[PDB]
């Protein structure tokens, strides 16, 4: 019985750490934010150069 | 006193899924400060900016 409620608190931690690396400020949605914002950006400078 | 019949089996309750809801706010976008003019022509300016 131990060993399952420990299961199960391993199960509690997993979702903690699932949210928190949705929560975080640099997520996923950041960085394809970013590679957008940065290939249109670098496309229209390199038709200038 | 043993009974003839035996006894029904219990079915276990159903775990719950947790799940985590994701959402992003839109912060308003800042305008523009005002044309203030200077004394130096244009590629002094440019350079500096």
């Amino acid at each position: 019985v131990l060993q399952k409620t420990g299961l199960k608190t391993q199960q509690e931690q997993t979702q903690a750490q699932l949210a928190f690396l949705q929560r975080k400020f640099s997520n996923q949605a950041l960085y394809n934010w970013l590679r957008g914002r940065l290939a249109a950006i670098y496309f229209q400078f390199y038709d200038l150069v | 006193g043993q009974p003839l019949h035996l006894p029904i089996y219990a079915t276990p309750a159903d775990p719950k899924a947790l799940l985590s809801a994701a959402v992003a706010t839109s912060q308003g976008g800042g305008k523009l400060p005002e044309s203030f003019i200077s004394l130096w022509r244009f590629p002094h300016m440019l350079e500096n900016a």
